């Protein structure tokens, strides 16, 4: 419908993935960094 | 005893944009095999480009 503005990029549960969103102007940005802890 | 400043500019200043445009085939989309009808226009974006 919309998307023209498409993108393309034991273990000791050694992972940890975040990803925390905050919006800035009423437009999105996506904030996120993958730390493998 | 203080006379003035001086507002040197020597040569302005440059105006500097990024490296020249990308994924903005505009060729394929202008010199299209494939356009559209007058009631059936196409629409499509060009962005971050
Ligand atoms: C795209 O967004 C507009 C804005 O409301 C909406 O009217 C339209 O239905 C959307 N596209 C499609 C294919 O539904
Ligand atoms: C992972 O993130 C990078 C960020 O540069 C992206 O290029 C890539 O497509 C993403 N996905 C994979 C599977 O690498
Ligand atoms: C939606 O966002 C706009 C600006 O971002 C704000 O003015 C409006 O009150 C919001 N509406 C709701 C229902 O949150």
């Amino acid at each position: 419908n919309n998307c023209t503005f498409e993108y393309v990029s034991q273990g000791n549960f050694k992972n940890l993935r975040e990803f925390v969103f905050k919006n800035i102007d009423g437009y999105f940005k996506i904030y996120s960094k993958h730390t493998p802890i | 005893y203080q006379t003035s400043n001086f507002r040197v500019q020597p040569t302005e200043s440059i105006v500097r944009f990024p490296n020249i445009t990308n994924l903005c085939p505009f060729g394929e989309v202008f010199n299209a095999t494939r356009f559209a009808s007058v009631y059936a226009w196409n629409r499509k974006r060009i962005s971050n480009c």
